C-alpha cells in the first residue's frame, strides 16, 4: 500500500514499488498562483503537460567514499526539454517540483541514503571568509557534490536536516523517495536563473556496503516540476 | 496599549496558540 | 491538523496490550517522525498535563530585544584625524548578522516577516574628568543604498523625509518601530541566489532583506575635551510570523556576509565532530558512581 | 493636568519588555502576507521532528561516522552495543538535535522523548535488540539482566528497519532544570541502552557490520521554560565584513 | 495620583511622530477654507499625469532638444532607433518626470507605467514603429526580431499622433526597490526600445527629420513606500538671503 | 470623478483582442494622459492587488518634521562682541525656503493650508571643560512686521500678549502648533506678483505667507566662560490641503527670495541639460552583460 | 466631434474646427464668486458681455529659433477694452479665463506647441541672486520671452509642466489650443495691477519646420475673460 | 503602573497654554459675584464704540 | 487624542483617501 | 518524449503505452520507412539505475 506508487505527469509515468510513503512539503500540495497572491499582471503561460512532466537527470555512483550531492531548483532543470525553454524566454518563474530519486541494490547491500530538500539551501565555504562564486552554487543539470554533508555546506548540522521535507533510501526498505514541493519563496514568482528555491540534497548517511559482487549502484534523480507559470515573456536570454 | 496611528506600532502578539506540527513530523500523504 | 494548543497534551492511562495486527515500531524513510504514544510503549496512569507552551511561542521567542550594533566613536574636534575614523557620526546598515546569539536564533527559519523595535542606548566616557555631558544624538533612518550623510553637520541631516529620532543620553533609551518592510511577503533569512542579473553579485545577499541605515550622529557641536561615544542597538522582532525551520547553526560563524564555515580546532562544533568526545558508545559520560 | 508618579522602574530598558513604540514610517503599508508552507507558531512544533542523535560521538568517528552506530556480530550473548545519556540540556548525543538545540534556549523541561532507531543492515541481516530506558537513580547498567529491569522495547529488525524507544516523563518534579550539574536529581533523566537481544546474523554476502542511526524527537507533553541564551554559539570577537556595514 | 513609569523612546523628538501639541494662538480662528481648483489629497494623483520623458539625454542635445527624438528616413529595414532605461528610482529620461520625481521621494514602487509617444512630424509624415517592452533578464535588445517577442505595440502614426506602450507590472516581488544598484533583480525593470516597423517616408516638401515627443505616466495601480529625502536636490551651503531672516 | 482610493486597482484579466472601430492610441493635443489600460494593452490576468496608497498620502508626504532654521550664536559676555552678532538672542522669520528638501517638497504645489507644529532643539557647546548648563531659552512667536526685542534682556521679552515658550535644554525639545495663520484661505507658495501697491516692491514674496517671527533668546544670565548655543527650528506642516501641482525644482536653488536658477555646471540638472548624459539614445546606461 | 468647436462669448465669436477637446483647468468651469466665499461687501459690478469677450493679442512669429511665449493674466488685458476700463477703475478683480491659442500652418510643416496656463508662475531670474523687477514681469500686452523655457524660467521643469492646465498644437494632429481657466488665487478678489494668477505659456518643445515655400507662421491669443467681478470702483488709477 | 512616555514639548512653559493649576488656597471660597454695570465679555463690543 | 481647546492642535490628519486625479489627467471636456 | 520508468525489482513486467501521435487518421504502408505518413518514432530502453 505504501510501496506501491504510480506517478503520471503529461508524457511521464514512474512506477515505484519499493517506495516509503511520498513526502508533501510541509502538508502542501502545488498550485497555480490564485489572483489574491499575484504580482505580474500579464496572463502566464502555463504549458501544462509540456513542462509538467518528469525530467530525469544524470545519475550518480553511489560509491564508498561518497559525501553527498545536490542539484538546485529550478537551476537543474533550466536547460531541459520545454521547461527550460521557457525559462529562458520568460523573466518570471513559479512551479512546484515533484522528485523521485532512485536508487536499488541487492538484498545483500547496505546502505541509507538522506534524500532532502532544503529551502534557500545558501551553501557557505570552507575555511574562508570569501562567498561562494556563481561558478560554486549554479551548477545546472550535473549537481554539486558535499564538500561537509555533516554541516550541511553551510555550517549546520546533518543531523537536524530531518526539519527540511525528507526522505529516507534504507536499502532494506525501499529503493525510491518521493518529494512533492510546493512554492516556496518569500515572493509570488522569481527569477529563476539567480535563485533556487529548493536545493535537493541525497546524503550518504550510511554508506554504501556488500560482500557480494561489487556493482556499479547508481542515484537517479526524476524531477517533475509542478503547476509552471511563466510572466514576462521576451526573447531568449 | 498603543496610542499610534500604525498597526505596526503595537506591541508583540503573544498570543497565537495555533499549532500544525503534522506539517513537519507527518508530511506524509497516505 | 492544526489546532490550538495551549498546554502539554495529557497522558491516558493505558492497560496491557498483547495484539496481533496494528502497530512503536514506525517507518523512518517516509520522512515521518514517530507517532508512537507513550501510552502505547509503556503501561500509563492519567496526568492531567497543566504545563503551558506559551514560551516557546516564536513571538516570544524571538521578541527579545537583542544587541544588533555597538558602535564606539570619539566625540571631539576631528580637523586632524584619519579619513576612517567616525568624525562624530557613524552610519550602520541594519543587519542582524553581527551578533551570534539573535543571528542563531532568527537563522532557525527561512523566512521571517517582523517589525523591527528598534532601541539605542548610548553610553559616554571622557578620554581628567569634569562630568559627562548630556548630549543629544540623531539617529536617522535611512534606506537601503540611499544617501548617508558624509560629515558631522552634513546637510543630508535636515531630514525633510527621512525619519531622524533626536535623543539625549540622560533620556531613557530611543525607541522607534520600524515596520515589516520587505519588497516580499516575508524576509528570506537565507538566500540561495543572486540579487543581480549578472553573474559578479553576491551570494546570499538579498538587499530586499536589509532593513536599512542607522545614520547616527552626535547633534552637539565638539567640547574643548574629547569624549567616547558608545552607541549599542537593540532589535526586538514583533508581530512575528516565521516558515521553514532549519538546522540551527552549530560551527562557529565566520563572517556576516554569508554561512562560511571552520568549526573549531576540536570537539565541540568542530568540522568533524560537532558534539564533544566519550571515550566509546557504551562509556557513559556523567555516571552515577555507588 | 493629571496628577502623576514615577514608579520604580521609570526610564528603565528592560529588553523583554512589551509595548507599543513610534512607528519610523507613518502609513507604511506592509507587504500583503503570502501563504508560505511550513510557518511555524511554537517552536515545540519544531522540538516534535525527530532528527539524528550523534551517538558515535568518540575519536576515530570523523564527521558523518558519529551520526550511525556500526553493530557487529558478537560470539557472547546478551552484550552491551552503546549507551546514550539523556539529559537534552547537555551537551552529548543529543545536544545537536532539533529537541536539542531548542532546548538548550531553555532551562527547564517536561516531558517524553521518543527515540527513533533505524536498522541500515541489509535485507538478508536478522537480528534483535533491547533498547532499555533506565529512570535515574544509580550507576548506568552494564548488563543486559540489569537493564531490562527497567523501561525497554525489544526489536526484531529482520523485516523492521525502525522502532521506537518512549523514554517517559519519569520524574519527581513538573520539570526538569539544567543547572550546569549532570548528576543532580533535578537533572539527570536516567539512561538508554542497547544489547543484543539476540545477535546480528548476517549471510556471507552481507556485510558483516551493520549501522544504527537513532533519532530522537520530543513528544507533545513536552514543554520549555525559562528562556536563556544559547550555550552552543558564542563569539569572542566581531565577524568578518561587519565592519564593513558601517562603511 | 497615577502610577506612572516612563518607557524607552521617553523624551525623543522623532520627526515622523503623530502627537497633539500645544496651541500657539488660543481661540485664533483661522481663515475660511475657500474652494481652490486642482486639489491634491495623494501624491499618485499627480504621478498618473503623464509628462515628458528626456530621451535625448545625450551631449550637443541642449536643452529643450532633450526633450524630443528626431527619426529619420533610413536606408536599411528593422532599424533601432532610440533605447529608455525603465527604473523609475534612478537617473535617466524618467527622472525628471512626475512619475519619476515623486518616486524618488519614496523607495519602494509597484504597479503598471504607460508610455505614449506623439509623433510630431508633418501631416504628410507617414511610417511605421514598434515599440518594445522587453522584461528584464539580459542585455538590452538590438534587433527589432529579438525585441519584439517581449510586450510591444505596432504604431503607425499616418493619422495617428500618439500611442500608449503599457508596461504592465512584471515582477517577481510585490514592489522594487531601490538600493543604488540598477542591475539588482529588485530593481530592474527591463527595457524600452523602438524600431522602425516600416520608415519615416516624407515627400519632398516635408520636412525629411521628424520628432517624437515621449511621456511617462503611472497608472492607477501604481504605489509608492518607504519614504526618502529626495537625491535630486541638495545643499551644500546656506542660500542666498537666508541670512536676511535672521536680521 | 471624485472617489475613495486606499489600495490600487485590481487587475481584470482579458482576453485576445481583434475589432474594428474603437481603440493604446489617445490624443496627446488634448492635454489629457493616456487612459489606456493594461486590459487593452497586453493579454492580462486577474490581479487582486492589495497594496495601500497611504503613504502617497498628501498629509502623510508633507507631515515629515523638517528642519527649516539652524542658528548657532555665543552664549557669553556681550560687552565688546560687533554689532552683527547675536548677542544671546536672534530673531528668525519664519520661512520653508532656507533648506531645500523641505523646500522642494512643499514647491510641488501652488497652495498650501497647513497649521504649523514647530519643534525646537537645543544644543550647547563649551567654547576647558566644565560641564554644559541647563539653560532656560525663551521662543517668543511675534508676528510679521512686529516689534521684536533688540537685546538679551528687553523689555519686549516680557510677552504681555505675545506667546513665549520658556524650556531648558535637559528637557525634550520645546514644541507649538502654530495654526494657519494666513489672510487667504491657503498660503500662496509661489506670488507671481508684488504685495505692495508701488512698482518698487519684492517680486515672488507675499507677507501673508510669511508665518512670523522666532525671537529666541537664552534667558538665563551670561556664564563666566562662553557657550556655543545652537538651536534648531522644525516644522511639521499638518491638516494639510494642498492645491495645484507643479514641477518639481530640477536646477539647485540660488536664493530664498526668488525662484533664481543656475543649475550644475555639467548633467545632471544642469541650466541645458537636467539629466545625467549617456553616449547615444540608443545607448542603454546600464546594460546587463551577459 | 472633437475637432469641431464653436465659442460664442459676447458680440464675439470664434469657430476653431482644427481643435483638440478643450481643457478645462482642474475640472472646473469659472463661476462668479458665492455669497459663502465673498470677502468685499459692497456689490460688485459684472459687466457681462462688455467684458466676457474674447480679446486678441498680438500675434507672436513663429520662428525657428524661437524659445518661447507668455502672457500673464490678467496683465496682459488690463489695458485692454471694457475688461481694462473695470480694472483701471476698480480695486478689486475676479474673473475666470477662455484662452484660445491658434497656429496654423500647412501639411507640410511640423512643430509641436505645448500651450500650458501656469498658476502663480513666479519667474526667476538666470544666474544671479536679484529677483525680477517689474518691469521683468509686468509685460501687459505684448507679453515676454522665454529665457530658458526647458526649465520655465523659474528653475523646475518643461518636461513636467503638464501637471499644469495645458493643451498642445501639434501642426500633424490640430491648429488650435483652448484652455478654461477658473479662478485660481488664495484669496476670492484681487488687486489685479500687481498680482498674476495665471500665465498663459506657448513654447516650442518640437520647433517649426518644413522644406515647403517658407511663410510667417504666427501664434495667435485669443483670451475671453470669464465671469468678470469688480469691487471697490473708484477713479480711474 | 501605567507605561507612559514624554513628548517634545514636556516640561515647558508656553505663556498661551491652558491648563489647570494647583490651588494655593484650598476651600477658599470667592466673595459672591455682585452685578456689575457695563460688562465686557468681548473686545469687539469696546471696539464698536466711535 | 487632544486635551487642547483649539482644534488645530490635533495630531496630522492622516485619512484623506478621496481622490480625483481626473481633474488632472482627463481635464478635457468631451 | 513519452516513457515509463520501471523497477523490474518486485515487478516483472510494465506496459510501455506507445500511444497514437499521428498527423493523419492513418498511417500507411508505402514501402517508405521515413515517410512522414508511415513513420512512428522510436522506442528506446536505457538504464535508469
Ligand atoms: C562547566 C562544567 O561544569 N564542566 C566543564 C566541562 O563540561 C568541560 O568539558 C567539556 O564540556 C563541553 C561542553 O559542551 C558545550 C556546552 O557547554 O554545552 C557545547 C556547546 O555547543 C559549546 N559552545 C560553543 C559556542 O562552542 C560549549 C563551549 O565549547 C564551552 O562552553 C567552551 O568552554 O561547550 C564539551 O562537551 C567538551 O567536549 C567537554 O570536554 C570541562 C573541560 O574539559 O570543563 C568543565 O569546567
Ligand atoms: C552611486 C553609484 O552607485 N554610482 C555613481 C554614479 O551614478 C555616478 O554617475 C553619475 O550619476 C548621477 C546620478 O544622478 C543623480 C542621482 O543621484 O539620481 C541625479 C540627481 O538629480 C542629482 N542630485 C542633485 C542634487 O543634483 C544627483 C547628484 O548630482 C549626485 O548625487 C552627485 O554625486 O545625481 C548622474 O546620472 C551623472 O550624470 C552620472 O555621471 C558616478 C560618477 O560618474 O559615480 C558613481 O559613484
Amino acid at each position: 500500500s505504501d510501496r506501491v506508487l504510480q506517478l503520471k505527469l503529461g508524457n511521464s509515468a514512474i512506477v515505484t514499488q519499493e517506495a516509503a510513503n511520498y513526502c508533501c512539503a510541509y502538508g502542501e500540495w502545488p498550485n497555480y498562483l490564485p489572483d489574491h497572491e499575484a504580482v505580474a499582471i500579464d496572463k502566464p503561460t502555463q504549458p501544462e503537460t509540456a513542462t509538467d512532466r518528469f525530467y530525469t537527470l544524470k545519475s550518480v555512483k553511489w560509491e564508498a567514499g561518497s559525501t553527498g550531492w545536490w542539484w538546485k531548483l529550478p537551476d537543474a532543470l533550466n536547460n531541459i526539454g520545454m521547461f527550460g525553454q521557457n525559462v529562458q524566454h520568460h523573466y518570471l518563474y513559479r512551479s512546484g517540483f515533484l522528485i523521485h530519486v532512485q536508487c536499488n541494490a541487492t538484498r545483500f547491500h547496505q546502505g541509507a541514503l538522506l534524500v532532502v530538500a532544503i529551502p534557500e539551501h545558501q551553501r557557505g565555504a570552507h575555511n574562508t571568509n570569501t562567498s561562494p562564486g556563481f561558478d560554486d552554487i549554479m551548477k545546472g543539470e550535473e549537481g554539486g557534490t558535499f564538500n561537509h554533508p555533516y554541516v550541511l555546506d553551510d555550517g549546520t548540522s546533518l543531523a537536524c536536516a530531518t526539519i527540511f521535507p525528507h526522505q529516507w533510501i534504507n536499502l532494506r526498505t525501499n529503493n525510491s523517495a518521493t518529494i512533492v514541493l510546493p512554492w516556496m519563496n518569500a515572493a509570488p514568482m522569481d527569477f529563476p536563473l539567480r535563485h533556487n528555491q529548493w536545493t535537493l540534497a541525497i546524503i550518504p548517511v550510511v554508506p554504501l556496503g556488500t560482500r557480494t559482487m561489487s556493482s556499479m549502484v547508481p542515484i537517479t534523480v526524476s524531477i517533475a516540476p509542478m503547476c509552471c507559470e511563466f510572466n514576462g515573456l521576451r526573447h531568449a536570454i | 496599549i498603543n496610542f499610534y496611528k500604525d498597526s505596526y506600532a503595537a506591541s508583540a502578539s503573544k498570543q497565537d496558540f495555533s499549532q500544525d506540527p503534522s506539517k513537519f513530523t507527518e508530511p506524509v500523504v497516505e | 491538523i492544526e489546532s490550538i494548543i495551549k498546554t502539554a497534551t495529557d497522558t491516558v492511562k493505558s492497560e496491557i496490550n498483547a495484539e496481533l495486527g496494528v502497530v512503536s515500531l514506525n517507518a523512518v524513510e517516509t520522512g515521518a517522525t514517530s507517532n508512537t504514544e507513550p501510552e502505547e510503549a509503556i503501561q500509563t496512569r492519567t496526568v492531567i498535563n497543566q504545563h503551558g507552551v506559551s514560551e516557546t511561542l516564536v513571538e516570544n521567542f524571538l521578541s527579545r530585544a537583542a544587541l544588533v550594533s555597538k558602535r564606539s566613536f570619539e566625540y571631539k574636534d576631528h580637523t586632524s584625524s584619519a579619513a576612517q575614523t567616525d568624525k562624530n557620526f557613524f552610519k550602520w546598515t541594519i543587519n542582524t548578522r553581527s551578533f551570534v546569539q539573535l543571528r542563531r536564533k532568527l537563522e532557525l527559519f527561512t523566512y521571517l516577516r517582523f517589525d523591527a523595535e528598534i532601541t539605542i542606548l548610548t553610553t559616554v566616557a571622557v578620554n581628567t574628568y569634569m562630568g559627562l555631558p548630556n548630549l543629544t544624538l540623531q539617529a536617522m533612518f535611512v534606506p537601503t543604498g540611499a544617501l548617508t550623510p558624509e560629515k558631522q553637520d552634513s546637510f543630508h541631516w535636515q531630514s525633510g523625509s527621512n525619519a531622524s529620532v533626536f535623543f539625549k543620553i540622560s533620556d531613557p533609551p530611543a525607541r522607534m518601530t520600524i515596520p515589516f518592510m520587505c519588497i516580499n511577503s516575508a524576509y528570506s533569512v537565507f538566500y540561495d541566489g543572486f540579487a543581480g542579473f549578472e553573474k559578479s553579485g553576491l551570494y546570499g545577499i538579498n538587499p530586499a532583506d536589509t532593513i536599512g541605515n542607522l545614520c547616527v550622529r552626535i547633534v552637539n557641536e565638539h567640547q574643548p575635551v574629547g569624549f567616547t561615544v558608545t552607541v549599542r542597538v537593540y532589535m526586538k522582532p514583533k508581530h512575528i510570523k516565521a516558515w521553514a525551520p532549519r538546522p540551527p547553526r552549530t560551527l562557529p560563524y565566520m563572517s556576516i556576509a554569508n554561512a562560511n564555515y571552520k568549526g573549531k580546532k576540536r570537539a565541540p562544533n568542530a568540522l568533524n565532530a560537532i558534539i564533544g568526545n566519550r571515550d566509546s558508545v557504551k562509556t557513559m559520560p556523567h555516571n552515577i558512581v555507588t | 493636568g493629571v496628577p502623576t508618579y514615577l514608579l520604580p522602574g521609570s526610564g528603565q530598558f528592560l529588553t523583554t519588555d512589551d509595548h507599543s513604540s513610534a512607528p519610523v514610517l507613518p502609513c507604511f503599508n506592509p507587504t500583503p502576507e503570502m501563504h508560505i508552507p511550513g510557518q511555524v507558531r511554537n517552536m515545540l512544533e519544531v522540538v516534535q521532528v525527530e532528527s539524528m542523535m550523534e551517538i558515535n560521538n568518540t575519536e576515530s568517528a570523523v564527521g558523518m561516522e558519529r551520526l550511525k552506530v556500526d553493530i557487529s556480530a558478537l560470539t557472547d550473548v546478551d552484550q552491551l552495543l552503546f549507551n546514550i545519556p539523556l539529559d537534552i540540556q547537555l551537551d552529548g548525543p543529543l545536544r545537536n538535535t532539533l529537541v536539542g538545540n531548542i532546548s538548550r534556549y531553555y532551562t527547564h523541561w517536561s516531558g517524553s522523548l521518543e527515540m527513533t532507531f533505524m536498522f541500515c543492515g541489509s535485507f538478508m541481516a536478522t537480528g534483535k535488540l533491547i533498547l532499555c530506558y533506565t529512570p535515574p537513580g544509580g550507576s548506568c547498567p552494564t548488563t543486559r539482566e540489569t537493564a531490562m529491569l527497567g523501561t525497554h522495547i525489544v526489536w526484531d529488525f529482520g523485516l523492521q528497519s525502525s522502532v521506537t524507544l518512549i523514554i517517559p516523563w519519569i520524574s519527581g518534579s513538573h520539570y526538569r532544570m539544567f543547572n550546569n550539574d549532570a548528576k543532580s536529581t533535578n537533572a539527570n533523566v536516567g539512561y538508554v541502552t542497547c544489547f543484543m537481544q539476540t545477535n546480528l546474523i548476517v549471510p556471507s554476502e552481507s556485510s558483516d557490520t551493520c549501522s544504527l542511526i537513532g533519532f530522537i524527537a520530543a513528544k507533545d507533553d513536552f514543554s520549555l521554560r525559562l528562556m536563556r541564551d544559547s550555550p552552543d554559539i558564542g563569539q569572542i570577537d566581531h565577524l568578518h565584513a561587519a565592519e564593513a556595514a558601517y562603511q
